[PDB]
């Protein structure tokens, strides 16, 4: 994994932290990387003509489920118990989506 | 011809008339390339408009069998793929690619509707067929001179127009981009129904355009000035006036009020334009807009395009898609083309020579000569 | 050919197809890298400031090439040792910069652009003989038409090339190329086709050559980006290339 | 009788008891009005194996293709005769299945028909 080495120093201005944990699932979705779409040196990207693979489909399903759960949570005047349930479900979905890459990488 | 009689005649034809031997000679291309015939895509249209594709066959026997079994209403030939189409489900995604196909052109009378006066839509008559007669000469000459394609089979489409199959090995390996380049090079009449002036030649006439205008001129007087009578009355010559600058339009109108024949009106228009010099090509632009072929670049650009097979039967006219001899083009008559009903009547009136007893024979002969030329090229090379 | 030379560098221009196999010094590595970076930056600045066909562009680019000692002019003498050295420079420096300019798409595009510009300039400085030599050494197999055939198709050639005068046309020689390579010219009907070959003047041919070059170069850059992990481990070359 | 229970854990001992898996969980008891722990043993889980047919019969001793197209009846016969008896397999059920494979083993088509043997 490429690392932009720290720029050691003191900063008196505001500093922004952006979470890129969704980087690898996002790459898998966008470029249609799958066991069924990539020929096996780094293999070339699958052509855009190919339909979505199984692994991208699973990652997309998880992301869309988290989006739906978050949208339901955004609804005002909701039961706190159901709010806790949806929060836990959203956390689980995020964890699974972020951990997906380990199946291919390790 | 009764189209309810189509389901009765189709089997017999596919059993005793469809030239399977020569058909396999064609699509097999002398066996030089292995799996060439085995990777060819076909598509069938059956009764009640049921469409099937990714059909491939092992050899002539399998094709004859499955065809006589299905009795399709339409047969379309497609590309030669990387694998056998029948097993496209088995090929890993992205690994199923169309690799080679003849370069094909479709010229359809319906695309000339805004510029013909005798017929409309799917109607054709002897007065308008000369347009096709022009196209075949204009295009085929280019294909024989500018591009050097040597094996070209022209086929009647059955009703509204003609197809051309350019089958040189070089023409079969052309990429999509090269095909699009070839189509655009041959294409002059650009625009839709919303544009009036569809040809705008530059000051310099490219040699190809000069030779196309030379071919057009030979026929123009008969087609446009005698038969079509594109200057018969005001409702029509208003268009041609609409195709030239307004400056002389008035000057023309009075002249067209004193002319009795459209040949006279053409002479007057040519004289007036000559008198008026950057517009010296305007008559050529009018001739092209009334005579030059229109080409659907989508038909010829894509490798995966399925086009009507030769010796097909037209679902409505019943005519056979017969090859057209280039030399005898001037004698070709789309109304004398054998229909399936006529050739079944002929068949039931008397093994590998049955077709020689029908009116289909000279067209199979032209096809056999074309295949003989292809074989000579495959050998000599 | 003094001590350790060969036929490895026939012509000045090259497509940079075969990577170098020599063992060079770190000092030579750094000098070549920086020198070609200067050359490419000069190319970019001159392209921004001037029109690439302008005479000022040519003069300034020749001055820069002379200052940095890169091959830019032919020599109908032989492969002199000095010339060999220069060509070797060019060949190694290019690949070094490839290693430098393959990490990011932006960088890749920049590199490609500069390289193409330089190549075009050098082609523009090639005499017809030299041009043919080049077109042969790389198996481009583009035929220069005879004078007799040119007279045979004089009128067709005159009407094919835009803005070509009779006498000026008599002063020009065309090339025969398969039409599959002149797609961009044939498609708008700006070059005559006869029997499957386009007759391209001395001005358009560079375009086709460049197209080929660009294709190759893009492919190469992709491969280099694919072979990056092997180089990052060499600390010596990391501060430079990164 | 239907036994409804909420399962939480499972345990398998491949070496000790073949084909048996234990499921642990909660079962409601009305006599106690409470959930109690329960263990359910699931036995007779058959080994399922998939044999990949060859394109042409190959002599293993020489490794040269014999050019004979291999139908699935040939694979069934080879399994019944050679493999089945050579590895002390007495009873098994064979079937024809269509399966896909897109993973890291060379020379396996993306989609193909396999002989599914359950024993
Ligand atoms: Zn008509």
């Amino acid at each position: 994994g490429l690392v932009l080495e720290p720029k050691v120093g003191f900063y008196d201005k505001f500093i922004l932290l952006l979470d890129f944990n969704s980087l690898y699932p996002s790459i898998i979705q966008e470029y249609n990387i799958c066991f069924t779409t990539v020929h096996r040196e780094i293999p070339e990207l699958p052509h855009s003509d190919l339909e979505m693979g199984i692994l991208p489909r699973e990652i997309r399903k998880l992301v869309e489920r988290r989006r739906h759960v978050k949208q339901l949570m955004k609804q005002p005047d909701l039961n706190p118990d159901l709010y806790l349930q949806y929060d836990i479900r959203q956390k689980a979905l995020k964890l699974t989506a972020n951990s997906m890459y380990g199946c291919l990488g390790f | 011809y009764d189209p309810a009689s189509l389901p009765d005649v189709l089997p017999l034809y596919y059993r005793r008339l469809f030239p399977f031997y020569q058909y396999f000679r064609w699509l097999n291309y002398g066996g030089v390339v292995k799996n060439y015939f085995q990777h060819r895509e076909f598509s069938f249209t059956l009764k009640d408009d049921v469409y099937v594709r990714y059909q491939s066959f092992n050899n002539q026997s399998e094709l004859e069998k499955e065809m006589q079994k299905m009795c399709p209403y339409k047969i379309d030939i497609g590309a030669v793929y990387s694998h056998r189409p029948s097993l496209h489900n088995t090929v890993k995604s992205g690994t199923f690619q169309a690799q080679e196909k003849e370069l094909v052109f479709d010229i359809d009378m319906t695309d000339y509707d805004d510029v013909r006066r005798c017929c409309s839509s799917a109607d054709i008559c002897p007065k308008c067929w000369t347009l096709m007669t022009i196209a075949v000469r204009i295009l085929d000459r280019a294909l024989a001179e500018d591009f050097g394609f040597k094996h070209r089979l022209w086929v009647y489409s059955g009703r509204r127009g003609v197809h051309c199959w350019v089958c040189d090995d070089s023409a079969r390996k052309l990429s999509q981009a090269e095909r699009s380049a070839v189509a655009e090079y041959l294409s002059v009449v650009k625009g839709g129904e919303e544009t009036i002036k569809k040809v705008q030649l530059p000051e310099t006439i490219h040699p190809f355009i000069g030779k196309s205008l030379k071919m057009v001129e030979r026929y123009f007087e008969k087609y446009a000035l005698v038969d079509q009578d594109i200057l018969e009355n005001k409702q029509c010559w208003d268009k041609v006036i609409a195709l030239v600058p307004e400056v002389a339009r008035e000057s023309l109108l009075r002249e067209f009020s004193k002319a009795r024949s459209s040949v006279e009106r053409w002479d007057k228009l040519s004289s007036c334009l000559e008198a008026t010099r950057r517009y010296s090509n305007i008559p050529k632009e009018i001739m092209l807009q009334f005579c030059y072929p229109r080409l659907d670049v989508n038909v010829s650009k894509g490798l995966n395009h399925l086009l009507k097979s030769p010796f097909s039967v037209h679902p409505k006219t019943g005519r056979i898609s017969v090859p057209i001899d280039c030399k005898k083009l001037d004698q070709f008559d789309p109304f004398s083309v054998p229909t399936i009903s006529l050739i079944c009547s002929e068949l039931d009136n008397v093994r590998t020579r049955d077709y020689k007893r029908t009116s289909l024979a000279p067209y199979i002969k032209v096809f056999e000569q074309f295949l003989d030329k292809l074989d000579q090229s495959r050998k000599g090379e | 050919t003094g001590d350790r030379k060969g036929d490895l560098y026939p012509s000045s221009l090259q497509f940079y197809q075969h990577p170098p196999t020599e063992n060079i010094s770190l000092i030579e590595f750094e000098t070549f890298a920086i020198e070609r970076l200067k050359l490419l930056k000069a190319v970019e600045n001159l392209g921004v400031s001037y029109v690439k066909n302008s005479e000022e562009y040519s003069k300034k680019l020749e001055l820069e090439l002379r200052k940095l000692k890169f091959p830019y002019r032919p020599l109908h003498e032989e492969i002199s040792d000095d010339v060999y050295d220069l060509r070797r420079k060019d060949h190694i420096s290019h690949f070094i910069l490839r290693l430098a300019y393959c990490q990011s798409e932006d960088l890749r595009r920049w590199f490609i652009q500069q390289e193409m510009d330089l190549f075009k300039f050098r082609f523009g400085l090639l005499t017809k003989e030299s041009v043919q030599e080049f077109l042969k050494l790389n198996d481009l197999q583009y035929v220069a038409i005879s004078e007799d055939e040119k007279n045979m198709h004089k009128e067709d050639l005159m009407n094919s090339s835009f803005g070509l005068s009779l006498t000026k046309m008599e002063d020009t020689e065309f090339y025969k190329v398969p039409f599959q390579a002149a797609l961009d010219l044939v498609r708008p009907r700006k070059v005559f086709l006869w029997r499957g070959f386009a007759f391209i003047p001395h001005k358009d041919i560079v375009s086709i050559v460049l197209n080929d070059f660009r294709a190759k170069l893009s492919k190469a850059l992709a491969l280099s980006a694919r072979s990056l992990p092997v180089v990052q481990s060499d600390e010596r070359l990391q501060p430079l290339l990164n | 009788q239907v036994f409804r229970f909420y399962w939480l854990d499972a345990y398998e001992d491949q070496y000790s008891q073949p084909g048996v898996v234990y499921l642990f969980g909660k079962v409601w008891i009305e006599s106690a009005d409470a959930y109690v722990s329960c263990c359910v043993s699931v036995k007779n889980i058959e080994r399922t194996v998939y044999l990949l047919p060859r394109e042409n019969r190959v002599q293993l001793s020489t490794g040269k293709d014999t050019g004979a197209p291999v139908s699935m009846m040939h694979v069934y016969q080879e399994f019944n005769e050679a493999v089945a008896e050579k590895y002390k397999i007495m009873k098994f059920k064979s079937k024809k299945v269509d399966k896909d494979y897109a993973f890291e083993i060379p020379d396996v088509p993306a989609s193909s028909e396999y002989l599914e043997v359950r024993y």
